[PDB]
């Protein structure tokens, strides 16, 4: 009954300005201690700042003192997160965690819930909508019972993407594969399925790619090769 | 400050092992380490707070102990789903430190990929660009050595990988090998290869097709 | 009897108690209002803490007696 | 374990500890709980003064062991 919903994430330029909240539900800010931990990509955790909002103590870390300012609404249960001057270095996952009492009497307190995590992107590559590209299932692609199939999400920015089947309704041998950084500069996604051979005349495959940053959704039907 | 040195950084035991991890305080901290869960894609879970405590929602088969500055995090049934990066905590200073991570793996009976191959698609031709991807499904170990071969001229360069997480059922892994080239590049070449190198294939497979025809 | 409990961001609760309350049970009652586990409580009463074992009759409090409320960071 | 930490007051204090904690940390549990910096903090064991930097066990404190706690001021 009790969560943390971030928000404020996106692109932002070098130098530029973003301010990360963090709506409470199920406990009161005012008395409970709110923290912000990031995580770069391919990085472990790093504690960012920390609030407790009974006192009004605000710390940060060596690293981004004097660019972030850490505050906490009360009438609206939020926790806030004004980043300013904004580098490279800051790319990573931001998360919103609560920090306090966690269940047995006499223990110390931890980190118990967390937020799902917003994404703060820092480039100066402006954003790019996801072109998506059958990956039609051939003769090669077809192994006896089984014939793989997907779609290829190429050149977007920044992250993150979504790709489904079917709406949803094709969730069973699905990979996705993270994304990877080409060499323009751009990232690409490649998302893959295995059907039944049997099925590719009669049923219908489309692939949904939702692009947040970019407003962009494409839903891109994949059919076998012909001529 | 005070920084927490976790050890060992990578492990992989079969399922039912007992793996402890080791997670060493700079200064004295007392009781005031958690224990976290990342799994891929998601945010970091609480599983032992205050050195031992275990936290409603963790499966009992996680603990923790204390000894000191030392703190080992144990798992006695390790199942396919604790494919994570775990992560100590310390909880006493507020210039709050964590661990370098410690990321579990399943350690599976040996799969081969079963490699398939996707040439471009003709909406991406009239975009200019020929990418062909080549799909390692469902195999183990991690390693793997995918090698683009264009009329048996090795590609070096212009070939984007990527892995995926270890699948929480079956304990398998899969890699996507693209080879981004141009249309008229594409149209320049006839035969395009992928050989894969794995531990699991006696034999190094060829799959290539020919431009035009599928 | 009843007795005020007041908080550092202004919320003034007035819990109807007992002499027999526990303090224990009176930080119980506290949650069930705010939501804040007893662990992190810290009852004040004329510059002294109360113990988390005693009644609040050990303490002499009357009706109408006002209680402070400070919140633990750490725990253990 | 638990230990008790008593004041000249009266009032006895328990904490939960363990045997190789260091006095540094069971001054900030007592801060924690009790509000009074660990400055103004000075532990008395069987007559001896607790020095900062030393295990419970290298005073040979068992579990239910009353400490005793006077103030700096």
């Amino acid at each position: 009954e009790v969560q943390l919903v971030e928000s404020g994430g996106g692109l932002v330029q070098p130098g530029g300005s973003l301010r990360l909240s963090c709506a409470a539900s199920g406990f009161n800010v005012s008395y409970s201690s709110i923290h912000w931990v990031r995580q770069a990509p391919g990085k472990g955790l790093e504690w960012v700042a920390s609030i407790y909002s009974y006192y009004g103590s605000t710390y940060y870390a060596d690293s981004v003192k004097g660019r972030f300012t850490i505050s906490a609404d009360t009438s609206k249960n939020t926790a806030y997160l004004q980043m300013n001057s904004l580098r490279a270095e800051d790319t990573a996952v931001y998360y919103c965690a609560r920090y306090g009492f966690a269940g047995q009497p006499e223990t110390w307190y931890a980190m118990d819930y967390w937020g799902q995590g917003t994404l703060v992107t820092v480039s100066s590559a402006s954003t790019k909508g996801p072109s998506v590209f059958p990956l039609a299932p051939s003769s090669k692609s077809t192994s006896g019972g089984t014939a793989a199939l997907g779609c290829l999400v190429k050149d977007y920015f920044p992250e993150p993407v979504t790709v489904s089947w079917n709406s949803g309704a094709l969730t069973s041998g699905v990979h996705t594969f993270p994304a990877v950084l080409q060499s323009s500069g751009l990232y690409s996604l490649s998302s893959v399925v295995t059907v039944p051979s049997s099925s590719l005349g009669t049923q219908t495959y489309i692939c949904n790619v939702n692009h947040k940053p970019s407003n962009t959704k494409v839903d891109k039907k994949v059919e076998p090769k012909s001529c | 400050d005070i920084q927490m040195t976790q050890s060992p950084s990578s492990l992989s035991a079969s399922v039912g092992d007992r793996v402890t991890i080791t997670c060493r305080a700079s200064q004295s901290v007392s009781s005031a380490v958690a224990w976290y869960q990342q799994k891929p894609g998601k945010a970091p879970k609480l599983l032992i707070y205050s050195a031992s405590s275990l936290y409603s929602g963790v499966p009992s088969r996680f603990s923790g102990s204390r000894s000191g500055t030392d703190f080992t995090l144990t798992i006695s049934s390790l199942q396919p789903e604790d494919f994570a990066t775990y992560y100590c905590q310390q909880a006493y200073v507020e210039p709050i430190t964590f661990g370098q991570g410690t990321k579990v793996e399943i350690k599976r009976t040996v799969a081969a990929p079963s490699v398939f191959i996707f040439p471009p698609s003709d909406s991406q031709l009239k975009s200019g660009t020929a990418s062909v991807v080549c799909l390692l499904n469902n195999f183990y170990p991690r390693e793997a050595k995918v090698q683009w071969k264009v009329d048996n001229a090795l590609q070096s360069g212009n070939s984007q990988e990527s892995v995926t997480e270890q699948d929480s059922k079956d304990s398998t892994y899969s890699l996507s090998s693209t080879l981004t080239l141009s249309k008229a590049d594409y149209e320049k070449h006839k035969v395009y290869a992928c050989e894969v190198t794995h531990q699991g294939l006696s034999s190094p497979v060829t799959k290539s097709f020919n431009r035009g025809e599928c | 009897m009843q007795i005020f409990v007041k908080t550092l961001t202004g919320k003034t609760i007035t819990l109807e108690v007992e002499p027999s309350d526990t303090i224990e049970n009176v930080k119980a009652k506290i949650q069930d209002k705010e939501g804040i586990p007893p662990d992190q409580q810290r009852l004040i009463f004329a510059g002294k803490q109360l113990e988390d074992g005693r009644t609040l009759s050990d303490y002499n409090i009357q009706k109408e007696s006002t209680l402070h409320l400070v919140l633990r960071l750490r725990g253990g």
